[PDB]
């Protein structure tokens, strides 16, 4: 299958109480792998999942070196989108930024992506040809105009087609044993009287990697988006992930309803039916 | 400026069952700024050992973070998880529900 | 591998 490397960084201003606090970590699909904080204690890129951890000293060394004058960087980008927001230096403001890149089956070079927001808002994007800009404002095609000058969108596609997907292969073959796999879906479904007219269907999907999956109810066979409810995805804490879908059904109507599950780790999508 | 109210959602690593050791989970999502408050509740009691998850971002830009400490579930016993956030006029209290 | 690119605003 296809892959991803995502690091997603924050820097947030607190006027008064220090230096911007600078906090990046990275991501193998949906396994976090490394982290680096300002303000935790050791100063390091640190590892967070075991197959990075084989990475020798000039790892760490170069890859602590890149966060840190990153981090000083971002400090500047706050202080320069300040000036050209007309803000004051009271309040307290964010500037994130993720980068990163796709690979095929073969390892072959997919997408690049360079972003960055200011505030929450889309400030600058490197476009999906990774030759030109989009820019969400005015204050931010400075910013572009900059850059285009500096030929920056080159700079950043040497590194998107080179070093980013060198080191997403790496990962991959070091975290050969986790990092391809498909944890399909358990599946159970639980029925909940709610009152002597109705009651709730729930339809579990747990235990599952990666992330992606779909679940849907159905009537009669045929699709049902009233009276349902659907949380978001969420991690279970082990590395893998949970989401439920639920329907409101007439009591004694039980049978008319199917919930239908999708995801790679499937052989074929599942249709259930509550038992009994 | 941009703010996003976070989502909240607490449950279990496993479905819960008395006497077996698990992990209780607060998972907010969906917020911004990046700031937030959460605390894990035993019987109205702030749980003191508890972890969380390095702060990352969706595609949208708002932030999530995951809490998580051990338990052993009983008949009895009541959890919850409180949040607070600058888009919030009081803390919100989430009970533990172990069928959700 | 982290970016090697710092550019300012
Ligand atoms: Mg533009
Ligand atoms: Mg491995």
């Amino acid at each position: 299958g296809s892959h991803s490397m995502r690091y997603f960084s924050t820097s947030v201003s607190r006027p008064g109480r220090g230096e911007p606090r600078f906090i990046a970590v990275g991501y193998v699909d949906d396994t976090q792998f490394v982290r680096f904080d300002s303000d935790a204690a050791s100063q390091r890129m640190e590892p967070r999942a075991p197959w990075i951890e084989q990475e020798g000293p000039e790892y760490w060394d170069e890859e602590t070196g890149k966060v840190k004058a990153h981090s000083q960087t971002d400090r500047e980008n706050l202080r320069i989108a300040l000036r050209y927001y007309n803000q004051s230096e009271a309040g307290s403001h964010t500037l994130q930024m993720m980068f990163g890149c796709d690979v095929g089956s073969d390892g072959r070079f997919l997408r690049g992506y360079h972003q960055y927001a200011y505030d929450g808002k889309d400030y600058i994007a490197l476009k999906e040809d990774l030759r030109s800009w989009t820019a969400a404002d005015m204050a931010a095609q400075i910013t572009k105009r900059k850059w285009e000058a500096a030929h920056v969108a080159e700079q950043q596609r040497a590194y998107l087609e080179g070093t980013c997907v060198d080191g997403l292969r790496r990962y991959l073959e070091n975290g050969k044993e986790t990092l391809q796999r498909t944890d399909p879906p358990k599946t159970h479904m639980t029925h909940h009287p709610i009152s002597d007219h109705e009651a709730t269907l729930r339809c579990w999907a747990l235990g599952f990697y990666p992330a992606e999956i779909t679940l849907t109810w159905q009537r009669d066979g045929e699709d049902q988006t009233q009276d349902t409810e659907l949380v978001e995805t969420r991690p279970a804490g082990d590395g893998t992930f949970q989401k439920w879908a639920a329907v409101v059904v007439p009591s004694g109507e039980e049978q008319r309803y199917t919930c239908h599950v999708q995801h790679e780790g499937l052989p074929k999508p599942l249709t259930l039916r509550w038992e009994p | 400026m941009i703010q996003r109210t976070p989502k909240i959602q607490v449950y279990s690593r496993h479905p819960a069952e008395n006497g077996k050791s698990n992990f209780l989970n607060c998972y907010v999502s969906g917020f911004h700024p990046s700031d937030i408050e959460v605390d894990l509740l035993k019987n109205g009691e702030r749980i003191e050992k508890v972890e969380h998850s390095d702060l990352s971002f969706s595609k949208d830009w708002s932030f999530y973070l995951l809490y998580y400490t051990e338990f052993t579930p009983t008949e009895k016993d009541e959890y919850a998880c409180r949040v607070n956030h600058v888009t919030l006029s009081q803390p919100k209290i989430v009970k533990w529900d172990r069928d959700m | 591998y982290f970016s090697p690119i710092r550019v300012t605003f």
